[PDB]
C-alpha cells in the first residue's frame, strides 16, 4: 500500500542553497561538446595565484612607487595587510577574496624594479606583525621580518607574507580583525641609498603585485557587493 | 573546495521581478521600437546573467536614476552575484529556475521556451472563453498551487557552445552590434495567471525568479568588475 | 511681458560626454565667463551637468559663494559616458516646476551644449523634455560646442536663431541674458 | 614565448560545426605580419593603452598591418578559426625607464568609440593611445541599443566589456620592462563561442599594449621608443568556401 | 548517559524573539551609538549563547526593569537553558536554527551572513519596486511557506577555535573590552517579509529564533551560577 | 532522440476546457438534434486528439467567427500540438488525464466511462437529497481535493485497434459518413462538484483538461497540415 510519511517542518520550504537536485522538465538535451576550448577554470584558487597590480593613492590611483631620491629613516611606502584595504580592491586576492567570509594563506608581493637598468642598490622588505603602533624606522624594520631585496640580478623579488594568526581563519571584509589594529604592515623601505647614473632618470618606479601562496585557501561564500554596477 | 567553480555558482539567487500575464501576450517587438507598438513589457525574463533591457538581450546594463513620466520604463536585469565573481570568459551550465511569487496566495503557471524559440502570441476561443495559446505546448508549463513554487531544472540549450560572460564580437552586422551575443541565454520564462481572458482581473501582479546554475564549467581567466575608491 | 520678471534664472545645462573629451575646457571657460560677469545678486543660476545621470551639480540658487563652490566642481568635471541631453532638461523642468509654484511671473533661460550630437531616439527625448520646458514657461538656447548641426539643434531651441557656434556665443549672451536684464525690473 | 593555456597552441582539431573540409592552409603561412603601432612619450599617462583587434587589423590595417594573403583567404571564407601568435617589440634602450603591459585580451570591444560605431584609421591617429578614463573601466562604452522612441532610454552604467586596469595581468601577458627584455613572444590558441566563429566579425582576442611606468628619458638621451609588433596564425581552419565579401 | 554533553545540547530552545524585516535594513552602527542614528534596531538575531546587546556580543547580560519611554530599548538576547548546565570553558558545535513564526498566518524568510560577515544594506530597482539586496546572495536565504518553519544545520564558522563561554581577554585593545569576544558566534539571522519595499506594512510582525547544538563539543571544567538564597 | 515518436507525444497538452456539472445530467443527444430538446451542452470531454462536435466525434473541425445569439454554441475541441507533427495515419497509446481547475479552490471530481459506453443520467433520493448516479460506479470517480488535481492514466480501452488519425471510410452507412470513425476515443471524461442538487450553486464553474500520450505508436507515414501563404 502507501509508504507511511511523515513529513518535517520544513515542508514546502525552499531553501536557497539546498545542496540537492529537482525535477527535470526539458531533459533528454545533448549539450554541443566543449573540448575545443583550452584553459577550464576548475578552481577560483587557479585565479588568486596570478599576480595582478595593486593601487596606491599618491579615482586617478598608481600601480606603482615613485622612488624619490632623498635618502630617509621612514619607509618609501608602507600599507597594511588587510584584504579590505584599498591597495588590494582591485587586485584578484582582494577582489576574489572579498566575495568570501574567511581566508588563510600567504600573500604573495611581486616587487619589479621598473627603473633604468645601472642602478645599483638594495632595499628592505619588512612585514610587521599587528602592533599597536604603526613601524617607520628602519630601526623598527629590521626587528621584524624581513629580507633584503638588492637591485641585482633580482629586478624582481616576491616576498611572501607570512600567515600569523590566533585562528586559523580570518576575517576578509574587517578593518580590525584582530587586537587592537590593521593586521600587520608590509613596508618595501630603501637601505643603501640608490646609485642612479647621469643621462639616466631620476626618480624611478617600483610596481607592486599582489598574488596569493599556493597553500591560500578560502571558506564560506557571502553574498557580494552589488556597488561595482552603480 | 569553497572556491570550486562547480560549487561556487550551484546556490539560488535573485535575477528579475516580472509581471504576471493575464491575457494573450504580445511579446516585446526588437530593437528599435518606435512609439504606438501595443504590446506586452516586462512579462518575460530572459534567463542570462548577462544584461538585458525589455526582456531580450542587451551590451550594456542601465538601470534608472530619475524614472519621470514620459515613455516606458524597461525591465532591465543583471545578475549581480554572479559578475562579481565572474573572473572568466566562458560558462556553460545547466540552469535551475524557481519562481517565487511576490503576492499573497496566488496561482500562478510559469512557461518557458528554448534558446532560438518564441512565444506563441494568440488565443483560441474554448467554450466562448479566450484561451490563450500558452496553456498548451511541447515546452514546460509547469503550475503551481494556489501559493507555492515552481521549480525546474532547465539544460544548456542553446546552439552556442558555451555563453561568452565577454564578447567583443558581432553578431549581426557592425555598428552597435558589438559585444552583442544572439544566443547566450537559456531561454525565456514568463507567469501567467492559469484562467481566461474574461476572468483578467485588475491589479498588476509580480513575481519573482531565481537562478541556481547546476553543473557549472568556466573558461578563459579574466578580470572582475572595477571597484571605485569613493 | 508687459510686467517685468521680479525673480530671472539662468540654466547652465552642460554636456560631458565622451564627445565634449576635449572641449570641457572650452566649455568651463565659457561658463566661468558668464558666472563670473553677472555679478548681480538677483540671478538665480544653475549648474545642470548630463553624461549618462542627468544630475544637478548647482541647484537654484543667487549667492556668489556658493556659485564659486560649484565652479570649482565643474572645473573638475571629468568627461566621459553617452550623451542624455533629455535628462539635462528633466533637471529644469524640476526647478522650473518648483519655482512656479509662488505667484510670481519669472523668466528662466536654458543654455544647452553638444560636440557630438545625439542618437536618433536620445533627440526625440531630448526634443521632448525641449517642449517640456518650453511649456513651463523657459527660453532655450542650444549653444553649439565644435563641429555640430545647426538643424538638429533648432530643434532643440526656439529656432534657428537661438543656435550660436560658442566662439561667438559669448559674443551672443553678453547681450541676450541683458536683453531681458533691460526689461526685467 | 609565452604560450596560453596549452603546452602547444598549434594542436588543434577541424570544427564539428561544418560538413565540407576546411582550408586549412594558404600561399604562406609560415610568414609574419608586421604593422606600425603609435609611439610611446612621455605625454602618455599611466594605463593608457592601444588595441590593436585580431582580427580587426588586417582588415582595416591598422598601422599598414598588410595581410596579404591571409586577408584575401579569410574574405574568401565565412567561418574561420585560428590561434594567434603575436610578437611585439619596442626598443628601450638603457636611456629609458617603464614597462609596458602587453596582452592578448579575449573577448572585448576595445576599439569601439565610446560614442558610437566603429573607430577610423584617422581617429586612431588623432588620440595615439586610449586613456583609461572612467568609461573603459566601468564598460560604459561598449556600443548601447538603439532602444527606440518607445523604451524610456535608461541610464546606462555598466558593460561586461569592461578593463579593469589592474587586473589585466590575468591574461597572457609579458611585461615589457626598461631592463630585462624588449619584447615580448605570445602565443595564443583559438577560444571562442562556437567551434568557429565568423570571419568579417569576430575579436577572439586582441592584442593590448597597456602603459604601467610612465615612460622617462633624460633630454638630449634616446627618445620616443617606436612599437612593432607582428601577428601570425597558427593552424587556421576556413570554412564555407565563397566569393570575396561585399 | 543523559548527562552527556553530546546529548544535553542537543535539543531546541529559544534564543530571541526578533522583529520581521519590511525594507532594506540599516545594520545596528556599532559601539557606542550616538543619538540620531537612523537605524534598524532589534531586527538581526546574534546566533550566540552569550549575552547580546544591539545584535552585537555583549560582555554582561542587561533586561529592563521599568523600560520608561527616553532612549531606544536593545534586544538583548541569552540562552537560560545554556549557562545553567554550561560549566564549561569552550564549546564548539555546529548550530541547527529554526525560525518559527509568531504571527497568524506569516510568510517570512530567513537570512543569514557568517561569523565576521556583515549584512548587505541597500536596494536595487527592479520593474520600480525597491527590491532590496537581501533577496540576493551566496548565503543561505531559505524562505518559508505561508505559515512554515524555517529550520536548517549551520557549520561552526567562525575564525576561532571554539567559543568561549567563559573569556577574559580583550578582543581589540583594554579599557572596557576585556571578557568580550569578538568572533564568537555562528553568524546572524534576521527575517524578512518576501514582498518589495512599496508593499510595507504598518504592523510590526515578530519571529522567534530557537537553536539546537548538533554535536557539542565541550572543553576545560568550569563553574556554575550562583543561585541566591532568597 | 528527441523526434522519437514515443517521446514526442509524451507531454501534457490542453485538450478542452469544460464546464462542471452541478446536477444529474442528460448527455447531448445524437446528431442530428432538433430544438427544445432540454439537455446538459459542452459539460463531457470526448478524450480524442480528433475534432469533436458536442463532446461526440466530428468529421471536421469547427470554431466560431461571430458567435451571435441564436442557437446553441457547441464545446469543439481540437489538439492542436498533435496534427501539426502528426504526419502519420494510426496512432494507439495509453492516455494520461490531468484535470486542472479554473476556478479559485474549486473542490471537483471527475468521472469517466470508456470506449462505447455511456453515461449514467439519473439520480437517487440519499436521505431526501437527489444524489445522481455518477457519484457512484465500476468506472474511475477520482475526487480532488480542495484545490487539487485530478491525474490518472487510462489504457487504449477502444475497439478499434488503433486510432486512425486519417480515415476514410463510413462508420454507419454513407452520405455524411465518410472519415467519421466512431471507436476512436479513450473514453469521455466531466468534472462534477460533489455535492448533491439542492446544493446547486448560481456560478457556472469551468475545468480544463490536459492530455498525455503515454507508450506512443504511430504507423502509416502520412501527411502534415498545410501552412498558408498569407
Ligand atoms: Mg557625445
Amino acid at each position: 500500500g502507501p509508504i507511511p510519511t511523515a513529513p518535517r517542518e520544513n515542508s514546502l520550504m525552499f531553501l536557497s542553497t539546498t545542496p540537492d537536485d529537482t525535477v527535470p522538465a526539458y531533459g533528454n538535451v545533448r549539450t554541443p561538446p566543449v573540448n575545443y576550448l583550452p584553459g577550464e577554470i576548475t578552481d577560483l584558487l587557479q585565479l588568486a595565484r596570478i599576480p595582478t597590480l595593486m593601487a596606491f593613492g599618491r579615482d586617478a590611483y598608481v600601480p606603482y612607487v615613485a622612488v624619490p631620491t632623498q635618502f630617509d629613516d621612514k619607509p618609501l611606502i608602507s600599507f597594511p595587510i588587510t584584504l579590505s584595504d584599498p591597495v588590494y580592491q582591485n587586485t584578484l586576492v582582494g577582489a576574489i577574496s572579498s566575495n568570501f567570509a574567511n581566508y588563510r594563506g600567504c600573500i604573495q608581493i611581486t616587487l619589479t624594479f621598473c627603473g633604468p637598468m645601472m642602478a645599483r642598490g638594495k632595499f628592505l622588505l619588512s612585514y610587521s606583525p599587528p602592533n599597536g603602533t604603526q613601524p617607520q624606522t628602519l630601526s623598527e624594520a629590521m626587528q621584524c621580518t624581513y629580507s633584503i631585496w638588492d637591485i641585482g640580478l633580482n629586478s624582481s623579488w616576491t616576498f611572501v607574507i607570512p600567515y600569523i594568526s590566533p585562528s586559523d581563519y580570518r576575517e576578509t571584509r574587517a578593518i580590525t580583525n584582530s587586537v587592537y589594529s590593521a593586521d600587520g604592515w608590509f613596508s618595501l623601505h630603501k637601505l643603501t641609498k640608490i646609485t642612479l647614473p647621469p643621462d639616466c632618470p631620476q626618480s624611478p618606479c617600483i610596481l607592486f603585485f599582489a598574488s596569493a601562496g599556493e597553500d591560500y585557501t578560502l571558506r564560506l561564500p557571502v553574498d557580494c557587493n552589488p556597488s561595482y554596477v552603480f | 573546495n569553497h572556491t570550486n567553480v562547480k560549487f561556487l555558482f550551484d546556490r539560488s539567487r535573485l535575477l528579475n521581478v516580472i509581471k504576471v500575464l493575464e491575457k494573450d501576450a504580445v511579446f516585446p517587438r526588437p530593437f528599435p521600437t518606435a512609439t504606438g507598438t501595443q504590446q506586452d513589457d516586462g512579462y518575460f525574463c530572459l534567463l542570462t546573467p548577462r544584461p538585458t533591457v525589455a526582456s531580450r538581450p542587451a551590451t550594456r546594463f542601465g538601470l534608472y536614476v530619475s524614472p519621470s513620466d514620459s515613455g516606458v520604463l524597461a525591465n532591465t536585469s543583471l545578475d549581480f552575484n554572479f559578475y562579481s565573481l565572474a573572473c572568466f570568459t566562458y560558462f556553460r551550465s545547466d540552469l535551475e529556475v524557481t519562481v517565487v511569487s511576490l503576492e499573497p496566495d496566488l496561482e500562478f503557471a510559469v512557461g518557458w521556451f528554448p534558446s532560438g524559440s518564441e512565444y506563441q502570441a494568440s488565443s483560441f476561443v474554448y467554450d466562448q472563453l479566450h484561451v490563450p495559446y500558452h496553456f498548451t505546448g511541447r515546452t514546460p508549463r509547469a503550475f503551481a498551487s494556489k501559493g507555492g513554487k515552481v521549480s525546474f531544472v532547465l539544460p544548456w540549450n542553446s546552439v552556442s557552445s558555451v555563453l561568452p560572460v565577454r564578447w567583443g564580437g558581432a553578431s549581426k552586422l557592425s555598428s552597435a552590434t558589438r559585444g552583442l551575443p544572439a544566443h547566450a541565454d537559456w531561454g525565456t520564462i514568463y507567469a501567467f495567471i492559469p484562467r481566461p481572458n474574461e476572468k483578467k482581473s485588475t491589479a498588476v501582479k509580480h513575481v519573482a525568479v531565481y537562478i541556481r546554475y547546476k553543473n557549472a564549467r568556466a573558461w578563459c581567466p579574466s578580470m572582475l568588475p572595477f571597484r571605485s575608491y569613493k | 511681458s508687459m510686467a517685468c520678471y521680479g525673480g530671472f534664472d539662468l540654466y547652465f545645462i552642460l554636456d560631458k560626454s565622451g564627445s565634449v573629451l576635449h572641449h570641457w575646457n572650452e566649455i568651463y571657460y565659457f561658463v566661468e565667463q558668464l558666472a563670473h560677469k553677472f555679478i548681480s545678486p538677483q540671478l538665480r543660476m544653475s549648474f545642470i551637468v548630463f553624461s549618462t545621470r542627468g544630475t544637478t551639480l548647482m541647484k537654484l540658487t543667487e549667492d556668489r559663494e556658493q556659485i564659486r563652490q560649484g565652479l570649482e566642481e565643474l572645473q573638475k568635471v571629468l568627461p566621459g559616458g553617452d550623451t542624455y541631453m533629455h535628462e539635462g532638461f528633466e533637471r529644469a523642468s524640476e526647478q522650473i516646476y518648483y519655482e512656479n509654484r509662488q505667484g510670481y511671473r519669472t523668466a528662466s533661460v536654458i543654455i544647452a551644449l553638444t560636440d557630438g550630437e545625439l542618437h536618433e531616439d536620445l533627440f526625440f527625448y531630448s526634443e521632448r523634455e525641449a517642449n517640456r520646458s518650453r511649456d513651463l514657461g523657459a527660453i532655450v538656447y542650444a549653444v553649439g560646442v565644435k563641429d555640430f548641426n545647426e538643424t538638429q539643434l533648432a530643434r532643440i531651441a526656439d529656432s534657428k536663431d537661438h543656435v550660436f557656434p560658442v566662439n561667438d556665443g559669448f559674443q551672443a549672451l553678453q547681450g541676450i541674458i541683458h536683453s531681458i536684464l533691460k526689461k526685467s525690473c | 614565448v609565452l604560450c596560453a593555456y596549452v603546452e602547444d597552441p598549434t594542436k588543434s582539431d577541424p570544427p564539428s560545426s561544418s560538413t565540407d573540409q576546411p582550408t586549412t592552409t594558404f600561399t604562406a603561412i609560415d610568414r609574419w605580419y608586421t604593422g606600425r603601432l603609435n609611439s610611446w612619450t612621455k605625454a602618455v599617462k599611466t594605463f593608457s593603452f592601444q588595441a590593436v583587434p585580431l582580427p580587426g587589423a588586417f582588415l582595416s590595417r591598422q598601422g599598414g598591418l598588410n595581410g596579404g594573403a591571409f586577408t584575401a583567404t579569410l574574405h574568401r571564407h565565412f567561418l574561420m578559426k585560428c590561434g594567434w601568435q603575436v610578437q611585439v617589440q619596442c626598443n628601450l634602450t638603457q636611456f629609458h625607464q617603464g614597462a609596458l603591459l602587453v596582452a592578448m585580451v579575449p573577448e572585448t570591444t576595445l576599439d569601439v568609440k565610446p560614442d558610437g560605431k566603429a573607430k577610423s584609421l584617422q581617429e586612431l591617429n588623432e588620440e595615439q593611445w586610449v586613456e583609461m578614463s572612467d568609461d573603459y573601466r566601468t564598460g560604459k562604452n561598449m556600443p548601447f541599443q538603439s532602444l527606440g522612441t518607445y523604451y524610456r532610454p535608461p541610464n546606462w552604467t555598466w558593460g561586461p566589456n569592461f578593463i579593469n586596469p589592474y587586473q589585466v595581468t590575468v591574461f597572457p601577458h609579458q611585461i615589457l620592462n626598461a631592463r630585462t627584455s624588449t619584447s615580448v613572444d605570445i602565443n595564443v590558441p583559438y577560444i571562442g563561442e562556437t567551434p568557429t566563429q565568423s570571419s568579417e566579425t569576430q575579436n577572439s582576442w586582441t592584442l593590448l599594449v597597456m602603459v604601467l611606468v610612465p615612460l622617462d628619458y633624460k633630454e638630449g638621451a634616446t627618445t620616443d621608443p617606436e612599437i612593432t609588433f607582428s601577428v601570425r596564425p597558427t593552424s587556421p581552419y576556413f570554412n564555407g568556401l565563397r566569393n570575396r565579401y561585399t
